[PDB]
């Protein structure tokens, strides 16, 4: 008469590594790196901004394909591939820093910087690269200055933005540069050219320059955006004689918000906190193989498709 | 392995246990029976269990993009972001990895701990009246009937009911 | 637990033992008894202590700042630095949270390892002459005066003194 | 006749976390995160410099604020908020990568540049925006050089620092940007100005600039500052007619410091090798909870209140 | 250690066995012999080689530079880079020690349980016709020559030809 | 009669570290930390570039040092220090960025702008500082453009360049400062000089500045260097009247390459996966602690002489 101990085994064992060994064959085991994502933005339970094809630099300055992102709240932005920021060509300088401020705000409000402008100005300067309505038209948060009389000399012009806010602004200006002395002369006159901006914490000057480049959506000009922060209760003032692209409104960033690049369909069905450029990861798992580019609250990304763990006793079977 | 039970001076597995981890094969005249044993398996089970939630705990941090997905990066700012993050990745995976076979290894000798701790329960149930076998079993130097494999397995075995047998069955005297 | 003694086959701890970790209760015809044994509490404590200064030991690794506290920061390196830190951070805190945890496992484990080793010791002084409780407990099949126990306790019980007497008593045969 | 093998409970057992538990009591256990530090700058054992409330900017220009703080040596360098690095209104370019050079040096020497201005040019150009004595001053390292006599044209200058020590040196100057165009020729004539900066290997334009901006201090000109490093047997020059704000005396950063920015009062009875803003952490714990922002050889930051070290057996109490 | 046997209730090492890691030395009528135990020793071998197997494993990921030898690096990101090498340095020199110490302990531990699990066979293997001397010891009650002592080693041993001899030795009596 | 188990020990015992003890002592141990380098850089296996005396950027424009070096293939590509980029004295923008790019490159090509110029201008400039075969000579893939008649104006020029190409190409220009008043006007004329270069999505300006400073190579001016990506199918134009050094030739960066920078001697008959100054390193060990900086496949960088792991048991002799 005999009682005998023991414990059970399995047919198909599962193979899982140790310290000792990599191929140690155990009764069950699990997965600890996530490798399934899913393929939609998912915002449930966030409000969030779909801006299409709206670049979120065009947000501030007004590009048409914009004109329904002017302002608004969100909790999370979604930019996407391909998005527009310029109608009129041109380039944003430190646009990187500024693309990456907005990315992480949670609204724009807008307000006006109230600039007047003398009889010899024309301040609806307009163009066919900026279509509105089937007309010519320009960014909407700026005004293309131009002398009202075809070749006569811009007048020397100052204008000074204050501050009455108790939070810092977004002020953007551009600079235009023409593709010829005729064309330069025509909006401006033959004068030298300068444009003068300062602040109590900000100055810079800048200098509209001629020169032949190939054309962008029509145009052979460039207009090159500048920005600067300015504080509460302090002023910035605007000095010019031709050349310069005048804000009609600046931005104030509001709170927080995820920045979102992806062009995977938004799913206002499921919730998740966790987002790259091919959507969503919703896991328990600690790791994920699906990107290494992730934003939000994420699984840390790991080399491997898998890392079993263990979850039952060394397999012995027969 | 560590407690030398599971896969050790355990030939091997049985298959036909799916009632629990751990149990007892038994023969009598009666003849045969298995029954798997509730307490060990569980104390297996919720360490496992134990192990896999602290897997699943999750932390808070919220991180922004820094590498923009439709733009171009400066080349000198992304070679030290390509390199910082690859130096992160590296880092983990090997956290992971580590994490995995440390895990493993602790599961798989803790499972043959609660084997042993079992068996040295019934030896010590037993004492002066069975002897061990070398392979798991005890040998029983009396008769033991379903009813007496059952207080064996429910830890209800009063040894000195069948001491004075069993002592005479092992010294070979009578 | 791993090594089945504390919390295991022993049913709970010592309140009344203030005088070490480990130790003994004895039971004979002056009474009852209690004593701590030093060896087996040395062992368990200088194991602890030798965890203690290798979590105290400092790394020598002067950090400048990269963040002004008092001036801006370029957004774009900001965000970088962000990023970064918040990323070895996350890997600081996983490796805290896993340090403690895997000592603390072992550290529960060698201490449940020091109270088996010291009931094996004390399970082969006595060989032939004692029989095991299941409880942590020697059945001495002789007479043990306070000289005796004394003698179990400081490791110098000869087992050949008692031997006869014992298997006397434990056969069950004058 | 029997003996009883055990083992030690206590009435006070505490938890901690294991592999497999999350609640394990255990006899005793102790911390290994720091919640603690202390709200002083422990001081003691090492040489130090309380900068006050001069910026470390203003100690190679020689504010006023920074007249104690020309010269110096140290192994700790401790700056405050809202110290003053401009008494005239400016900024500096590259200003961060140029602070922190001084927050990890162990002090600085000056050197003569031996520039001379003939008659023509008012080297003691001085303002009310940097007071000193009360009188107005200029800062100490620099000087305003201007017409003498008021309205004529800049003579056309060249002046050259030649660095004849064995280590590189650090030197700063200033371009004028003048409100007004009156104050412009007032200072430095009609003529078209032209300030060049040349080495071996660097070279630099400037143009002072006239703008309209609000007054700092008083002032509405400004002070753009810049900066190079002269290697060892090489010599720079100065090429200018108008708006240079030149270097009297030349920097040299010696050895090794550390920069501690806080607003903590020191202590020199205390000692640590960790600083924060708030102050000083004095641990031998391997981790802290205090702030992921820290100087010095510190314990490392971790998002944790707690983490107990079990020191004792698993308590198993009665 | 954990055990209980090396360095533990066995009093040292025998620098004479260099032919394997566990092994016998025995004492009999007709004299002395020692004997390498070769499963025990490829037992502990092989784990070892295993965790030497995973120490050199290589997991790369390819690094270009980002600090120029040859020119300047601009001060701001030489600072950013050199605050996260030097951060990432302080992450792996922690991980290297940690791996190193822990796996040292446990390569201890599990050679003292390969030693102790040869023990437990040999116990079993003689059950009633040997003692526990204390010392790692199996004091035999029976006349085992050169043969015998050999077929303890190889697993061979049969305790029922020796069983009767034996108890009557050990009982002193019958 | 007895038998006795036991275990072996050797009299000269290893010491290495565990969770509990600082000193344990082993039977053996083996070392993880790679303290031992080879002092050569091992090329086995690897169709390497050495470029000796000649800077990665020297390949672009052309320097005489580079003349072995103007196009090819490679997988590895190693520069040495004190490598000459200039031989004409000057600077390049963004330096640090264009050696990256092309220290991580497998391979140049070179391909013509086709740029051609009127009688009025001399395209053939030359100096003593760009020595070619005993006579004075420059950049092969640029070309000093200068006014044939000395004294006379620079016409008013125009060059595009046209990336016909279905990848990006490496172009690059520069600016000649002129060292005096006399010499800008030898060169180019009396007239207000001014370069602009635009493209699609690049555009900018630059003016010859003349200043005062040392010489370099006996020469007093400078020459500035600047660069940009053309895209496929996209035209740069160069819009100048003096003072543009224009390319000949546009560079095209292929695949990838590993970029080492180390001055050790090259063994063609070992192999290495990973490099750094010094030399190469060749280890199964997971860490080493020979140098911070390393580029290719490496062991991660410990801080510690010694990481014994041990592989024995306890030592434990008589
Ligand atoms: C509980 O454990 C702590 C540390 O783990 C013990 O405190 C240490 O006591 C020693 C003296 O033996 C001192 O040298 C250390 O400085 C103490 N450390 C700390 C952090 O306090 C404490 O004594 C233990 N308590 C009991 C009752 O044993
Ligand atoms: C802004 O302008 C208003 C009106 O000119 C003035 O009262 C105020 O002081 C200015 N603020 C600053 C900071 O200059
Ligand atoms: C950074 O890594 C990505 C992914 O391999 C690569 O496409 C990109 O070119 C890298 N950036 C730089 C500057 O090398
Ligand atoms: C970086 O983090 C700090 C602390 O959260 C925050 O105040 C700061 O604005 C952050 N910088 C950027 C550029 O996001
Ligand atoms: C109570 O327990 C704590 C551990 O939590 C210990 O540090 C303290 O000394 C104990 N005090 C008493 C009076 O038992
Ligand atoms: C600097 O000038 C001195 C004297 O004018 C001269 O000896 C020295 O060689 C010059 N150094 C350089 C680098 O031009
Ligand atoms: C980066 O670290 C190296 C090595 O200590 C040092 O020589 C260099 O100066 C550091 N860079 C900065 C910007 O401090
Ligand atoms: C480049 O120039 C050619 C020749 O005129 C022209 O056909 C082509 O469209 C131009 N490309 C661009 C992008 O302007």
């Amino acid at each position: 008469d005999k009682i005998c101990l023991g414990h059970h085994a399995v047919a198909n064992g599962t193979i899982v590594k140790t310290l000792t060994n990599e191929q140690e064959e155990v009764t069950n085991a699990t997965e600890t790196v996530e490798s399934t994502g899913i393929n939609r933005l998912c915002m449930k339970g966030r409000k969030h901004k779909d801006l299409g094809n709206c670049h979120p630099i065009g947000m501030l300055i007004g590009t048409p394909a914009c004109d329904l992102h002017l302002t608004g709240m969100w909790d999370t932005l979604i930019e996407r591939e391909n998005a527009i920021a310029y109608c009129y060509p041109g380039a944003t300088v430190n646009v990187e820093a500024l693309r990456q401020k907005i990315m992480e705000s949670g609204g724009i409000n807008k307000i006006s910087t109230g600039f007047t402008y003398g009889s010899s100005i024309n301040s609806a300067g307009t163009t066919r690269a900026c279509m509105r309505n089937g007309g010519n038209s320009f960014y909407a948060e700026l005004k293309w200055l131009v002398s009202k009389s075809k070749g006569q000399n811009f007048p020397q012009t100052t204008n000074t933005y204050r501050n009455t806010d108790t939070a810092e602004h977004l002020i953007m200006w551009g600079i235009h540069h023409p593709s010829s002395t005729q064309e330069k002369n025509d909006l401006y006159g033959t004068q030298s050219i300068s444009i003068s901006v300062g602040s109590s914490t900000y100055r810079n000057n800048f200098v509209p320059v001629v020169g032949a480049r190939p054309q962008v959506n029509g145009q052979s000009g460039r207009i090159d955006f500048h920005w600067t922060l300015v504080q509460p209760g302090d002023n910035i003032t605007f000095s010019h004689n031709g050349g310069l692209i005048a804000p009609s409104r600046v931005s104030k960033l509001i709170g927080r918000g995820l920045g979102i690049q992806s062009d995977a369909p938004i799913d206002n069905n499921c919730e998740s906190k966790c987002f790259w450029r091919g959507g969503s990861i919703n896991t328990r798992l600690p790791f994920q193989n699906l990107s290494p580019r992730t934003v939000g609250q994420c699984p840390k990304y790991v080399n491997r498709r898998s890392l079993m763990l263990a979850t039952g006793m060394r397999n012995v079977p027969e | 392995g560590l407690f030398g039970a599971i896969a050790g001076f355990l030939e091997n597995g049985w298959e036909g246990m799916v009632d629990g981890w751990y149990g007892f094969r038994h023969q009598n005249a009666q003849g045969t029976g298995q029954a798997a044993d509730y307490k060990s398996t569980q104390a297996a089970i919720d360490q496992i269990t134990g192990k896999l939630n602290r897997l699943v705990e999750k932390t808070n941090t919220e991180f922004e993009s820094i590498e923009s997905e439709f733009s171009e990066i400066e080349h000198q700012i992304g070679n030290v972001i390509n390199w910082t993050k690859d130096s992160i990745t590296d880092i983990w995976t090997y956290q992971a990895e580590l994490l995995v076979a440390m895990e493993n290894q602790h599961t798989i000798d803790m499972a043959d701990s609660e084997m042993l701790n079992l068996y040295e329960r019934v030896r010590k149930q037993l004492r002066q009246n069975a002897e061990e076998d070398g392979k798991g079993c005890f040998e029983i130097y009396h008769a033991c009937d379903d009813s007496c494999m059952e207080s064996i397995r429910n830890n209800t075995y009063d040894h000195s009911q069948y001491r004075e047998e069993a002592l005479l069955n092992r010294l070979n005297i009578n």
